[PDB]
């Protein structure tokens, strides 16, 4: 029982603010230090800022120093971190995490334990973009898309905001030889993916291939038909 | 600051083999080191804390050793869950300061990638901007090389690439390199190109059209 | 336990600080802000200073420390100076214990304090054991029994040891212990009561482990000499003595060898008429008997000729022969045979009548203590009273012999090596002071105990012999303990020095002071528990019930 349910993420625009909430349950908060980390989409854990119960003691990374603050409520079992002049470098998932230390009264000392219970993160997503269904274009299959005999064929999901979309083939029936690939941000602040499938060169004609773009953030679906180009 | 490199960013491993993470600490940060493993969408959970103590309920594959300076994160017999992404952090200074991770992909024979062209949709022409991709399919390993050439000339700065995870059924990555241009640019050439160069390619494979629907 | 007292206090100074802090004006500089850092309590200090306080009174060692000091840098920023992990840093280097912070693996430390539980039992065990045992014994109708009063002070003795065992852990109990990590952290450091009593606790168990095997010697000695024979010769050497050179006496005579005499004048080479006769060559227990064994069949065959003394010597038992040829030695045929009614009482079998009416002659007035003991000897007929008299050396071969090595070696510990509580592994001190006169009391035990073989073969060959006799049953406890002990404080020592602690030899510890700790109750037990004697008189006593 003993965790930490992350909340108060979504999207935010530079400049603007957020209060990212942690909540603790299942142990005594208040004996425990607690920190938030994050993780940009493609890179790495950053550690960002920690507090502890007193709380004198309090520091944070370099790059949010002044623009971030942390703070937490003993009696909510609760831990924020409000993030105020926001920039895109922000847009990452925000774990928190505890740490346990120990006062040593004999000597003055202190000894840390690290950060072994995690949260599940919340996501933070900074864009100036407004929600929008994606364009869905076909990948056509041609004689310049065919290997031997077999084909590929796709569908260009494209300018959307902001994730994420699910594509499918078939709706349902199709899932082997299917390639979904991770989305792109766009120099534009919008993404795009694309879903692609290996099928046999004879079965072009034959079998219909539909691809069923569902973006919920916008409430959309799209279903393209795929149509193989000629000449 | 304290800088932690870690090493290797990514390695190549078969279920079973010995696979050693190090990770090295530009100062004394003691004892006090902790590895973390990050299975892909989840948060982070630890393995090993102060560099050798075995958290509860890990595997005893997982072991930890170092000291003050280096610190080296061992499993003995890769298992199909271990083949994820593993951080050692420092909690000796603030800022506390993590590895910058290292991947463990599973390993397999070279295999080049099959090559595919897409010309742009005609209903994504009548928007305004041609989208062209190119798709290197089913290739190990992931290092590959997609240079697009429109009329015999080289591209630069106007092409975004896109990889898969690595496929669970078999082993091999796939990309996919998308070349953006105006419709306007797209009009003006004639011959579009995408050479692809990878290590199971004595030559390199290049698939073109050119402005023909077809 | 300990930590709790301490945690108050140190929260007391805590909300003491926080509220004293909160009486004090704001300030008009930039300063590090006022704080209660866990440590200490420090006021508003300008930028760019080290600022002190005297070291916190929550603290054990507050008393040896307070005239020292606590610092604490205020950085240039406004802000206090911090340490890694941005937690508050001062130099309380002079507040520090006198002491170290000794860390316990998780698993040591559960094994220890098991293994610390089996040795505090086996002590208590043994506690109880030696006190029931000692209420049984002084408190009932073997209240002025010699034999057993040998015993009570082997006991009193085990009971000094186990009870210097108990003090000593429930001080080091004491130590301050927390958990740090994994490991278990343990202060060294004890307080000054602390430390007097283990001391005190540490001499008197060492004064204990001596008087354990001087009590064991006594023990062994005791047997030895009860079963010699007993003989008249034993009996006539402990009323007079032995003796090789002449000296004058009462009357002024050369008296020589046990209360014989050589010449009649007042002379020395004329002396020398009977002694060279009697041995009829050119004074030792080889040679000088042949003048006592005369004496005594002289002293027999003059019984035999006095028609008063006769028919008295005829009737009793052989012991109480032994002691009218003692009054004649003494005396002479005409003297003891003046003593009618006293004689003739004696002839009767009337001992108790006998030794009053012995008492009230003016032979007992002369000579207290040789009448006291020939009286007795007629009174119960048994060798007592000369058993008896060796009890007040064993005293002292028991209590004072141990006091003779370790007071010293407690005033040497004092003046060179005073560490809290003295377990030392110096070997200095432990080897020539403590370990020499229990290796060299096992080492006359060692001689003693073949020299009892001899003289219990000869016993049970002889008609002196049957196997529930308590004088055998006696040897089945006294002739256990000296192997059993003597073995395991010997094989102990020449194996202590082996190994660096260890993990073997920490094992090795166990299973040797565990064996240790019911050493105690083994002693109790086969003694007083297992007598014969013993168990009948509580077969009396609780079925009087
Ligand atoms: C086989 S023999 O018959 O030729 C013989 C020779 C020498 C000694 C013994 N016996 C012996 O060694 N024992 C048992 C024992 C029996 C009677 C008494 C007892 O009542 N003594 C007493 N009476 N009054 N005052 N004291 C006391 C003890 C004995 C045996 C073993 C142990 C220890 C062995 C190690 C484990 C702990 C016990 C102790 C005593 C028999
Ligand atoms: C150091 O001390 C000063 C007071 O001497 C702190 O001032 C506080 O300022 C905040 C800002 O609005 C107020 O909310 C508090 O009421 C003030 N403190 C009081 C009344 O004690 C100053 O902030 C302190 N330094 C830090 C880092 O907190
Ligand atoms: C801190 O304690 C010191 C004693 O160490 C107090 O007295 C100063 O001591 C230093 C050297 O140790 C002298 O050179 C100064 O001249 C002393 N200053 C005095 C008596 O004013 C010092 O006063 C203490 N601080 C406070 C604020 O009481
Ligand atoms: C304490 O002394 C240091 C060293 O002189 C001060 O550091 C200087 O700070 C001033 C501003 O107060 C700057 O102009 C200098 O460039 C700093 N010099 C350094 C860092 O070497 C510090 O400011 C002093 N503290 C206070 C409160 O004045
Ligand atoms: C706090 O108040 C107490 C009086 O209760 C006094 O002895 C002490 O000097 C004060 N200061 C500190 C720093 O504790």
């Amino acid at each position: 029982q003993v965790q930490l349910v992350e909340s108060g993420g979504g999207v935010v625009q530079p400049g603007r603010s957020l209060r990212l909430s942690c909540a603790a349950s299942g142990f005594t908060f208040s004996s425990y230090g607690m920190h938030w980390v994050r993780q940009a989409p493609g890179k790495g854990l950053e550690w960002v800022a920690v507090m502890y119960y007193d709380g004198s003691n309090k520091d944070y990374v370099d790059s949010v120093k002044g623009r971030f603050t942390i703070s937490r409520d003993n009696s909510k079992n609760t831990l924020y971190l409000q993030m105020n002049r926001l920039r895109a470098e922000d847009t990452a998932v925000y774990y928190c995490a505890r740490e346990k230390d120990h006062y040593d009264i004999l000597t003055g000392y202190n000894y840390y334990y690290g950060l072994d219970v995690w949260g599940q993160g919340t996501t933070v997503t900074v864009s100036s973009a407004s929600t929008k269904g994606p364009s869905v274009f076909p990948l056509a299959p041609s004689s310049k898309s065919t290997s031997g005999g077999t084909a590929a064929l796709g569908c260009l999901v494209k300018d959307y905001f902001p994730e994420p979309v699910t594509v499918s083939w078939n709706s349902g029936a199709l899932t082997s030889g299917v390639h979904t690939f991770p989305a792109v941000l766009q120099s534009s602040g919008l993404y795009s993916l694309s879903s692609v499938v290996t099928v046999p060169s004879s079965s072009l004609g034959t079998q219909t291939y539909i691809c069923n773009v569902n973006h919920k953030p916008s409430n959309t679906k799209v279903d393209k038909k795929v149509e193989p180009k000629s000449c | 600051d304290i800088q932690m490199t870690q090493s290797p960013s990514s390695l190549s491993a078969s279920v079973g083999d010995r696979v050693t993470i190090t990770c090295r600490a530009s100062q004394g940060i003691r004892n006090d080191l902790g590895w973390y493993q990050q299975k892909p969408g989840k948060a982070p959970k630890r393995l090993i804390y102060a560099a050798s103590s075995l958290e509860s309920g890990v595997p005893s594959r997982f072991s930890g050793s170092g000291s003050g300076t280096e610190f080296t994160l061992t499993i003995s017999s890769v298992q199909p869950e271990d083949f994820v992404t593993y951080y050692c952090l420092q909690h000796n200074s603030n800022p506390l300061t993590f590895g910058g991770g290292t991947k463990v992909e599973i390993k397999r024979t070279v295999a080049a990638p099959s090559v595919f062209i897409f010309p742009p949709s005609d209903e994504q022409l009548k928007s305004g901007t041609a989208s062209v991709v190119c798709l290197l399919n089913n290739f190990y390993p992931r290092e590959a090389k997609v240079q697009w050439k429109v009329d015999n000339a080289l591209q630069s700065g106007n092409s975004q690439e896109s990889v898969t995870e690595q496929d669970s059924k078999d082993s091999t990555y796939s990309l996919s390199s998308t070349l953006t241009l105006s419709k306007a640019d797209y009009e003006k050439h004639k011959v579009y190109a995408c050479e692809v160069t990878h290590q199971g390619l004595s030559s390199p494979v290049t698939k073109s059209f050119n402005r023909g629907e077809c | 336990q300990v930590m709790d007292f301490l945690f108050e206090k140190w929260k007391l100074y805590g909300d003491q600080c926080h509220h004293n802090l909160s009486l004090l004006p704001p300030p008009t500089e930039l300063v590090c802000n006022r704080t209660f850092d866990k440590y200490s309590c420090w006021p508003d200090t300008p930028a760019n200073t080290t600022a002190n306080i005297s070291c916190p009174w929550y603290l054990p060692w507050h008393h040896k420390v307070q005239h020292r000091f606590v610092f604490k840098r205020c950085g240039p920023d406004g802000q206090w100076v911090r340490g890694p992990r941005g937690q508050p840093w001062r130099d309380a280097s002079q507040c520090q214990m006198d002491g170290e912070e000794i860390e316990v693996q998780k698993e040591v430390a559960k094994m220890y304090s098991s293994f610390q539980v089996m040795y505090t039992v086996g002590y208590s065990l043994s506690l109880g054991a030696l006190l029931l045992a000692l209420a049984i014994l002084g408190g009932l109708s073997k209240l002025h029994c010699t034999r057993n009063a040998i015993h009570a002070n082997l006991f009193a003795s085990f009971v000094l040891k186990a009870s210097s065992v108990l003090v000593i852990d429930g001080l080091l109990r004491t130590r301050y212990s927390q958990k740090i990590g994994d490991d278990l952290s343990v202060s060294t450091w004890l307080s000054d009561g602390a430390v007097a009593g283990c001391r005190v606790a540490a001499v008197f168990m060492q004064y204990g482990i001596v008087a354990n095997y001087c009590w064991l010697l006594v023990e062994g000695l005791y047997l030895h000499n009860l079963l010699g024979l007993a003989n008249i010769f034993e009996m006539l050497r402990i009323d007079e003595g032995l003796r090789l050179k002449i000296y004058k006496d009462t009357e002024g005579y050369y008296t020589i060898g046990i209360g014989h005499l050589l010449t009649k004048s007042p002379s020395l080479n004329a002396a020398k008429s009977e002694l060279d006769k009697a041995i009829g060559r050119n004074i030792t227990k080889d040679e000088a008997e042949k003048l006592f064994n005369q004496d005594v069949d002289a002293a027999v065959r003059g019984i035999l000729r006095n028609a008063k003394l006769k028919p008295v010597y005829d009737s009793l038992d052989a012991v109480r022969r032994a002691a009218l040829i003692n009054m004649v030695f003494q005396m002479g045929e005409t003297g003891v045979a003046g003593f009618t009614n006293s004689l003739r009482m004696l002839q009767q079998k009337r001992w108790d009548e006998a030794a009053v009416n012995l008492a009230k002659s003016r032979w007992y007035n002369q000579t207290p203590n040789r009448a006291k003991r020939v009286i007795t000897t007629f009174r119960t007929g048994t060798w007592d009273a000369y058993e008896r008299s060796f009890f007040s050396l064993y005293l002292g071969i028991g209590w004072g012999a141990p006091m003779l090595f370790v007071v010293p070696w407690a005033v040497v510990k004092c003046l060179f090596e005073n560490v809290q509580c003295w377990t030392s592994n110096d070997n200095m001190g432990f080897w020539w002071i403590l370990r020499f006169p229990v290796f060299l009391a096992i080492l006359i035990n060692f001689f003693i105990f073949v020299r009892i073989v001899q003289l219990l073969v000869a016993k049970l060959r002889a008609r002196q012999m049957h196997h529930t006799d308590y004088k055998f049953r006696l040897a089945k406890s006294t002739l256990t303990l000296i192997p059993l002990l003597g073995v395991h404080e010997v094989v102990f020592a020449f194996v202590t020095d082996e190994h660096a602690q260890g993990t073997l030899r920490s094992a090795k510890l166990f299973f040797d002071l565990f064996l240790s700790s019911f050493q105690g109750l083994l002693v109790a037990v086969l003694y007083c528990f297992l007598n014969k004697e013993v168990q009948s008189e509580l077969r009396r006593r609780w079925h009087r019930w």
